């Protein structure tokens, strides 16, 4: 207990400096922002151009030029701004699916990472998931997913099974492994040898049919207690 | 299969609505900032289409390689693994998905760019992805690589679908020879058959008509004398002749806004699809889902990723 | 100093035969970087590490020990 949770600590930790040092974490709440500054730029400067009008104000016009070609003039201005205005609506509706789109992959990994534990690999952070704590941001939101991740590993010596009166013994929950000289069975995901038992093992038939058998001994917990 | 990206494409403007016209360049300058527009959009998309390729693909770490003895418990993946052989290290599968694909020309102000990834770096990445499959199982995805004999692997899958190991154990020739034969038999339908591969094809169609339209639509009078700025200059008084060339600069103009907002639909399903397909790739591959009907039908045990032209493909 | 890809051609800086991760991309799988001499070189971009898992018939690896990390998303 004492050691996860000091790790765990130390990761705050790490990420909090992580996020206080370098500044370029956050590109894609920032790209959103700068995007929408350039598109609403854009369109207001859009308004300084001729279109093919004499002048860029209506205002001058009118006050120059007499109504019959004025309004021709006019006329070719508002085809353009309006024209215009349609491309910038058309970029935001994009614009906007696509941030949708996004919304909703964030609601479902609120609502999975988050509200519970989740076995699909890859979706809540490299490794195997443990939980996660969400954290709030301008336009957005920020995961810290919590994972398991094996360290240090060893080599061994398997076996599909274990031959021990003429049978086959089978691993109830966990794999067959030898460090040399004695055979063990362990859990897949930490190294913690035990004794080969009858409460380890289930039998399954004769023992000629396996590819890979080897047989040694299999420990019973009653005689002994039956000896006395 | 499913499609993961499309083809890299930019477009000039200026050249397209005025090549080679002073005049022309003169007139378009009046209308603003609408030839930088379409320019950032076109880039927007070339770096998504690189993105979505260097997601799906790019998941591991280092570059696996299977050991040379192939003992594998009876199962046979000559059919999906590389050959050396090949001046190209891409499998036989791989093979003939390419020679299976057929089909810059114009040249009006339009380029393509090459992928940043070549298809030799695709091959390499997904003969890593099956060889850390096939040698250390599920474990490579979330830590380091653990080498693991194959048929205890089958059975931690087997034992995942809920069917006791000694059902696979007690069979593990009939498994054997069962994965074998459905192999050929798909080696077998992909040679014959040729309509499989419509949803790879249909984007490549999609775009070059998309193009071919584009490009057609320069022999458009819009309402002008002519469809040719030189035409127009060498025969008609200035005066009028710019009001005449106005008409083409806005139908040329009206004609790229289409075409870019196609272009902007179509790359956000093709984005769709690659989100979908990494999301795949993340899970069927990686490990073993439980979710019905999301790797194949039936239960699911293992699945192994192929390279394809613009593409990816599954075998579940 | 010129060079030539298949993406065009580029010149100021020089080819390498080695090859390093990506920092700036170009296409066709050649990526250029600022070395250390204080020049541009235009190398072959490399997917990663080499590695080969000892895998045999009757060989295992279990791991004796773990860590926990915290990633942001
Ligand atoms: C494999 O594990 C077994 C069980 O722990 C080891 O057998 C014991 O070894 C210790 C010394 O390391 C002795 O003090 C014990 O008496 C041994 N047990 C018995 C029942 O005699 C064995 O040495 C290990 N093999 C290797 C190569 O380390
Ligand atoms: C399991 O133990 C048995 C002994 O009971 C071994 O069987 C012997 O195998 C040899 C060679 O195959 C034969 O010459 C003997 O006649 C067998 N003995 C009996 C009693 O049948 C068997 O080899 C052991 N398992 C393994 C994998 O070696
Ligand atoms: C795995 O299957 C392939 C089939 O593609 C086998 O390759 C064939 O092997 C037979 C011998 O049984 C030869 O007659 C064929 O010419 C081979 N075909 C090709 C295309 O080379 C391969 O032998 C199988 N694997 C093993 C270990 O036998
Ligand atoms: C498992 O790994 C942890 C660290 O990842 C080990 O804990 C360290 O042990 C050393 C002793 O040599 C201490 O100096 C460190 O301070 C410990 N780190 C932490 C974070 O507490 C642990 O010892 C390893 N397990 C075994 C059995 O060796
Ligand atoms: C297991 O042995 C192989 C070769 O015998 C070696 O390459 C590998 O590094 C060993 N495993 C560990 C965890 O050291
Ligand atoms: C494992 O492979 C070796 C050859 O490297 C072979 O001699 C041995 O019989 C194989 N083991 C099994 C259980 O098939
Ligand atoms: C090293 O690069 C030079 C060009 O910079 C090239 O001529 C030479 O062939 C390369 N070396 C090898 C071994 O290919």
């Amino acid at each position: 207990q004492k050691l996860i949770a000091n790790q765990f600590n130390s990761a705050i930790g790490k990420i909090q400096d992580s996020l206080s040092s370098t500044a370029s974490a956050l590109g894609k709440l920032q790209d959103v922002v700068n995007q929408n500054a350039q598109a609403l730029n854009t369109l207001v400067k859009q308004l300084s151009s001729n279109f093919g009008a004499i002048s860029s104000v209506l205002n001058d016009i009118l006050s120059r030029l007499d109504p019959p070609e004025a309004e021709v003039q006019i006329d070719r201005l508002i085809t353009g701004r309006l024209q215009s205005l349609q491309t910038y609506v058309t970029q935001q509706l994009i614009r906007a699916a696509e941030i949708r789109a996004s919304a909703n992959l964030a609601a479902t990994k609120m609502s999975e990472c988050v509200l519970g534990q989740s076995k699909r690999v890859d979706f809540c952070g490299k490794g195997y998931h443990l939980m996660s704590f969400p954290q709030s941001a301008p336009h957005g939101v920020v995961f810290l997913h919590v994972t398991y991740v094996p360290a240090q590993e060893k080599n061994f010596t398997t076996a599909p099974a274990i031959c021990h009166d003429g049978k086959a013994h089978f691993p109830r929950e966990g794999v067959f492994v030898s460090n040399g000289t004695h055979w063990f069975v362990t859990q897949r995901n930490f190294y913690e040898p035990q004794i080969i038992t009858t409460d380890n093992t289930f039998v399954s038939g004769n023992c000629d049919v396996v590819i890979g058998i080897v047989n040694n001994t299999v420990y019973d917990p009653l005689q002994p207690e039956l000896d006395s | 299969i499913l499609p993961v990206s499309m083809t890299k494409t930019s477009v000039d403007c200026t050249m397209y609505i005025c090549g080679d016209s002073t005049e022309c360049s003169n007139l378009l300058l009046q209308y603003g900032s609408f030839c930088t527009q379409l320019n950032r959009a076109l880039t927007g998309i070339a770096v998504e289409q690189d993105k979505n390729t260097q997601e799906v693909f790019a998941q591991v770490k280092q570059i696996y390689k299977t050991p040379p003895i192939k003992d594998f418990g009876g199962f046979n993946f000559s059919q999906i693994l590389p050959d050396p052989s090949k001046p190209s290290k891409r499998s036989f599968i791989e093979d003939l998905l390419f020679n299976k694909v057929t089909l810059a020309q114009k040249f009006n102000g339009l380029t393509v760019l090459p992928p940043l990834l070549t298809d030799e770096m695709i091959a390499q990445y997904t003969s890593a992805l099956l060889a850390g499959t096939i040698t250390s199982g599920w474990t490579f995805g979330a830590g380091a690589a653990l080498q693991i004999p194959f048929a205890m692997q089958m059975a931690y899958r087997f034992n995942g679908i809920g069917v006791t190991q000694n059902v696979l154990y007690e069979n593990q020739k009939l498994i054997a020879n069962q994965f074998n034969s459905a192999i050929g038999k798909i080696q077998d339908s992909l040679s014959s058959t040729a309509s499989a591969l419509g949803k790879l094809q249909d984007v490549v169609n999609q775009n070059a008509q998309a193009l071919n339209t584009l490009v057609k639509q320069l022999s458009s009078n819009f309402g002008a004398i002519s469809s040719v700025l030189n035409d127009i200059l060498s025969r008609l008084d200035p005066p009028e002749a710019e009001v005449q060339i106005d008409r083409l600069i806005t139908g040329r103009l009206q004609s790229l806004q289409t075409y870019v907002t196609q272009q902007l639909i179509r790359a956000a399903e093709i984005r769709a699809s690659a989100n979908l397909a990494a999301t795949k790739m993340s899970e069927c591959v990686l490990g073993q889902s439980k979710r019905v009907d999301f790797c194949g039908k039936g239960y699911h045990l293992m699945s192994f990723p192929q390279s394809a032209p613009h593409g990816v493909v599954f075998l579940h | 100093n010129v060079f030539q890809t298949r993406a065009g051609c580029l010149i100021g800086a020089e080819h390498v035969n080695n090859s390093y991760e990506c920092d700036i991309p170009i296409g066709a799988g050649i990526c250029a970087s600022y070395q250390t001499s204080q020049s541009i070189i235009a190398y072959t971009m490399s997917l990663g590490a080499e590695n080969s898992v000892a895998y045999s018939n009757n060989s295992i690896a279990i791991p004796t020990n773990f860590t926990i990390s915290v990633t942001t998303e």
